[PDB]
């Protein structure tokens, strides 16, 4: 989890829609859905193969 | 006497989207993929054949 970072205003979540997201400095592009996955207490993102 | 003999005939038909495989949902990479022009059409032609 992140401690120090710069001044960008936050924006409300938009789900089930092709958006440009920015989560803690992770720029990307895709649609967002609620998840049933399980993370570690300290984990921030998950990867694939 | 009856003898069995096995012979393969066909394999699986596959096809790849070139833009989605190289630069997945990224606009900055998709403009840089056009610079390697006519490199994915020459590949999808082979797979369709």
């Amino acid at each position: 989890p992140a401690t120090v970072c710069g001044p960008k205003l936050s924006t409300d979540l938009i789900k089930n829609q092709c958006v440009n997201f920015n989560f803690n400095g992770l720029t990307g592009t895709g649609v967002l859905t609620p998840s049933s996955k399980r993370f570690q207490p300290f984990q921030q993102f998950g990867r694939d193969v | 006497s009856i003898t069995t003999e096995v012979m393969p005939v066909s394999m699986a038909k596959t096809s790849v989207d070139c833009n989605m495989y190289i630069c997945g949902d990224s606009t900055e990479c998709a403009n840089l993929l056009l610079q390697y022009g006519s490199f994915c059409t020459q590949l999808n032609r082979a797979l369709s054949g």
